[PDB]
RNA sequence: AGGACCGAACCGACUAAUGUUGAAAAAUUAGCGGAUGACUUGUGGCUGGGGGUGAAAGGCCAAUCAAACCGGGAGAUAGCU
RNA sequence: GUUUAUUAAAAACACAGCACUGUGCAAACACGAAAGUGGACGUAUACGGUGUGACGCCUGCCCGGUGCCGGAAGGUUAAU
RNA sequence: AAUUCCUUGUCGGGUAAGUUCCGACCUGCACGAAUGGCGUAAUGAUGGCCAGGCUGUCUCCACCCGAGACUCAGUGAAAUUGAACUCGCUGUGAAGAUGCAGUGUACCCGCGGCAAGACGGAAAGACCCCGUGAACCUUUACUAUAGCUUGACACUGAACA
RNA sequence: CUUUAAUGUUUGAUGUUCUAACGUUGACCCGUAAUCCGGGUUGCGGACAGUGUCUGGUGGGUAGUUUGACUGGGGCGGUCUCCUCCUAAAGAGUAACGGAGGAGCACGAAGGUUGGCUAAUCCUGGUCGGACAUCAGGAGGUUAGUGCAAUGGCAUAAGCCAGCUUGACUGCGAGCGUGACGGCGCGAGCAGGUGCGAAAGCAGGUCAUAGUGAUCCGGUGGUUCUGAAUGGAAGGGCCAUC
């Protein structure tokens, strides 16, 4: 469920960006730049969640 | 044949005693009202084509 | 942009005028100046001015 | 901001150095202020542009309470 | 009875190997689909190049085609090699 | 069933079926400067165009934009 | 998902283990109702997955029969090619060296084999950019134009409301 | 005049009747043993339909073309002319998709002159009143101000206020700056005529450097310069202007 937050959150963000491209106000080079990121982003606040899960899973087990 | 001049460059300069050329100032046709009287009253008289542009000047008019 | 051209022209017989321009908005009383008319070759009065 | 613009260089400063010959008429200094003040047989033009009213060598003296430059032109 | 089923001739051309200065400018070999049908084939006819024809691929129109071939304007033009 | 003769046979094209639309016959429509001809020696249960694609269940909301079908008091508007 | 970017999403199933598959969830970046939606018996040289049988596909290759390859005799090509007395290294260098420097090594010449190099052969790169290049194709690009459509006048007349 | 109504005059349009142009791809007759065509007879339409010329709309159905360049490949973004400063190496000039900012105006006074005046900032006092609203004094001394970016100037002020005024003037211009050039700028002085000043004198716009657009094509005013036989005229030129 947490993940899924997460990329959500990815979503919007390239939503935002997506929609910078026309109204001109934004490079598609800057797109592509930026899109990757929030990819960076989103990897890493994944990561984060999978240490976690991974600290209780110990407990559990 | 004949080599055509160029009818243009004939309304623009005409040949002068010696050699060159005489030729009107530009910059007095319109967009009056904003220049100098010193500087519009300057561009009244005739003036002589460059050392430079005889070259292109006697390219043109060579019947003149 | 805004400042209209005009022309004041001789008082006297002679067509001949100056020209400047005004802001018309806040200044639309007829301009009206002594200068040299060279045809009559006097100094004479120029009116008009949009 | 956005840069990369300039304007054409106005070819300024002095003309004609101190102790060279000039004919009344000729631009002894360009400027835009009066870093230099005209003297005696120079005339200061409505742009500060310097020049000479007369023919004679150009003198640069630093005169006045002030310490200030001026161009002259003696008579040679 | 059937754009029905298996399967030669016939018509196709799905895969592989060979071949690639080939036996061949598109094939051979083993397998493959159709096979009374919108089937297939001989002779002749008709449609002509911004035109034809096309169960549509920009396919085909004499070993070719996002505009055939031949002759002409013609030594087009080539700030390029 | 068709298709890229000669790298693509397919999920593409076609299809029966469905719908919209045009067409009253000297039909629409198409080849034609035209005459002519096809449509058809047919006649709206016919014929062209377009999209969809057996059959089953079905096919909702929006007509502002753009088409088209109508109306029309007004505005502007060609030759003359 | 023939549609899902993150994505091998998550759960379930199948497996020793499955980025594919099947069944689910809805978080549908970006399904959706004749540019049809969802299903569907049959059909399919159609795409994905599974299993039995099968096996030289493979562990891992062996032997064998045939056509070449090899030798003799006859005939007799090809692409290519500035000229060659045509080695390895390490360096140098228009920057990846048979040819330069240094050095190592090598008696002269075939034959059968192999393809690492001769930036090997073939086609004046198809990508890329340039040219005030070409050509088709599109459209509420510009400009024209066949077609269609509006009016006036002409062929075109007489009465009336 | 409003608005209205009505006979009439003008001009349009709309409808109905007719038949004789015109249509007939109804019928029958002859050429003619012929599905063509022609002529004829008849019926049906009928000044409509249709066609020519002119005209407005529609017109990728078709056609010819255009669709910039710089660029640390191209594209995307950004940029394109002008002005100030730095880079720029103490004359000039000097590049980059180098670092910073501004212009596409404003003003008949914000111009000319004659006379006159002089800021900021802080301290101290005292109405509201504050760190800064006005006033006093002192300090200070141009840090202020300059219509606007930045640089250079400015006290003799170029800063600020008044009076009178149109030099924001017409012809020219020795001489010089700066440009490949087109051009741009500076200029004493000369003639005419002016404004201020008792007068010496100052004034051809504005402290200066941006505030711009070649040529062609026309338009407007002036000048007999030209005027296609001649006199005029059109048109052209010249000067001012859009
Ligand atoms: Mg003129
Ligand atoms: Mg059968
Ligand atoms: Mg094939
Ligand atoms: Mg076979
Ligand atoms: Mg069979
Ligand atoms: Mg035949
Ligand atoms: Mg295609
Ligand atoms: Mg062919
Ligand atoms: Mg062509
Ligand atoms: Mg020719
Ligand atoms: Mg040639
Ligand atoms: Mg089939
Ligand atoms: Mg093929
Ligand atoms: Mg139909
Ligand atoms: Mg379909
Ligand atoms: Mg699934
Ligand atoms: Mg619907
Ligand atoms: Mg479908
Ligand atoms: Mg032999
Ligand atoms: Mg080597
Ligand atoms: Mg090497
Ligand atoms: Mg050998
Ligand atoms: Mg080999
Ligand atoms: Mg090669
Ligand atoms: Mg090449
Ligand atoms: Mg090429
Ligand atoms: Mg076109
Ligand atoms: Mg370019
Ligand atoms: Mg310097
Ligand atoms: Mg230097
Ligand atoms: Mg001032
Ligand atoms: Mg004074
Ligand atoms: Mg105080
Ligand atoms: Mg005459
Ligand atoms: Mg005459």
């Amino acid at each position: 469920q947490a993940r899924v937050a997460v990329r959500n959150v990815r979503r919007d963000a390239n939503d935002k960006v997506k929609a910078l491209l026309k109204d001109k106000e934004i490079s598609e080079d800057d797109d592509r730049r930026s899109q990757d990121d929030v990819q960076k982003l989103t990897d890493a606040a994944i990561k984060k969640i999978e240490a976690a899960l991974a600290d209780k899973e110990a407990e559990l087990m | 044949p004949k080599i055509k001049t160029v009818r243009g460059a004939a309304k623009r300069f005409k040949k002068t005693g010696k050699g060159g050329f005489k030729h009107k100032h530009a910059n007095l046709r319109h967009i009056l009202t904003k220049k100098a009287t010193k500087r519009k009253r300057h561009l009244r008289p005739k003036a002589m084509v460059s050392k430079g542009d005889l070259g292109l000047v006697i390219a043109c008019l060579p019947y003149a | 942009g805004i400042r209209e051209k005009i022309k004041l022209v001789s008082s006297a017989g002679t067509g001949h005028f100056y020209t400047t321009t005004k802001n018309k908005r806040t200044k639309p009383e007829k301009l009206e100046l002594k200068k040299f008319d060279p045809v009559v070759r006097q100094h004479v009065i120029y009116k008009e001015a949009k | 901001t956005r840069n990369g613009r300039d304007s054409e260089a106005k070819r300024l400063g002095v003309k004609r150095f101190g102790g060279e010959s000039v004919l009344a008429g000729s631009i002894i200094v360009r400027q835009r202020g009066t870093k230099f003040h005209a003297g005696a047989n120079v005339g200061c033009g409505r742009d500060h542009t310097l020049f000479a009213k007369a023919d004679g060598k150009v003198k640069f003296e630093v005169k006045g309470p002030k310490n200030r430059k001026f161009i002259s032109i003696e008579a040679e």
